């Protein structure tokens, strides 16, 4: 499970950084 | 009214349940069943997350094995499991201020909510870190126990469950959100 | 012969459970860029490369161009393994 559990890891990463950018730009308005 | 309500109310008791599941795993009562019987040799290990209980009965606080690196990964994995339940806490306040109001608002809603999307994002990712702790250990053969069955602990189920739960109770405030 | 097992054979269950709450996880973005609209429309995400229509970046697209890149990934070991 590990080999593939590191891509489970930028998976959620790359979530973390999408709602993070999703949380910017509810700031600009 | 009475259904935006009644589901929102639906929703911090599905994550009090989720936080009652969070505890669950927290608080297993023991991580897995075990055996070792190759005579003499006779054993049924029933390991805890962290007391790993033995059976006449013997519980024992084992705790923070697996060497290089590994104890490091336990480190994320519990700051990562305490980082959960602050989210949990903070949707359950955050919820509970929207009862203050039912006493921006879906503005933070949406907050708490996307705080149980982080909850849960961070959450399965320490119970991937505890697995991958959990396998490394039998894989270095633990000390003497290295036991034929360990296939699951139905808290890790539980927590498993209170993810789907989480994830149930954002996107049904959001669907009142929707409205 | 076993039966269904035999095709589960290449990637273990747990693994089949991880890939499955993640990609609830994956599922519920699409809609945080918005209880089962964009859920259904992940439905439609998975099913076909990864997610549609966002209006240039948007948010959750980058997660469907992750998501590509994840399910792409998963597959391929899947092949090479089952090879």
């Amino acid at each position: 499970l590990s080999n593939v559990a590191g891509v489970f890891y930028i998976l959620v990463g790359g979530l973390g950084l999408a709602m993070l950018v999703a949380l910017i730009e509810f700031c600009y308005k | 009214k009475t259904s935006r309500r009644g589901r929102a109310l639906l929703a911090v008791a599905l994550n009090l349940l989720a936080l009652l599941f969070a505890t669950t795993a927290f608080l297993t009562t023991y991580w897995c069943q075990g055996t070792q019987r190759v005579p003499f040799q006779l054993r049924r290990f029933h390991t805890g997350i962290w007391y790993s209980c033995e059976e006449g009965e013997k519980c024992r606080s084992f705790i923070d094995l697996a060497p290089a690196s590994e104890k490091g990964v336990l480190w994320l994995s519990v700051v990562s499991e305490v980082l959960y339940i602050l989210l949990l806490v903070v949707g359950f306040s955050l919820m509970c201020l929207e009862l203050l109001h039912s006493s921006d608002g879906l503005k933070l809603n949406a907050f708490a909510a996307v705080f149980t999307v982080l909850s849960g994002l961070l959450g399965m990712v320490a119970h991937m870190m505890y697995t991958q702790v959990f396998q490394v250990t039998v894989s270095l053969g633990p000390e003497d126990w290295r036991p034929h069955s360990w296939d699951y602990g139905w808290s890790f189920c539980l927590a498993w469950g209170s993810f789907t739960c989480c994830m149930a109770a954002s996107v049904t405030t959001l669907n009142s959100y929707t409205k | 012969k076993p039966g269904v097992f035999s095709f589960l054979d290449p990637l273990a269950y747990e693994i089949w459970m991880c890939i499955v709450f993640a990609y609830i996880g994956v599922s519920v973005v699409l809609f945080l860029v918005s209880i089962f609209n964009s859920l259904w429309f992940s439905l439609g995400a998975f099913m076909q490369q990864g997610c549609d229509i966002s209006p240039r970046s948007l948010s959750g697209r980058i997660v469907g161009g992750v998501w590509w890149f994840f399910t792409l990934i998963i597959i391929s070991s899947y092949t090479a393994n089952l090879a």
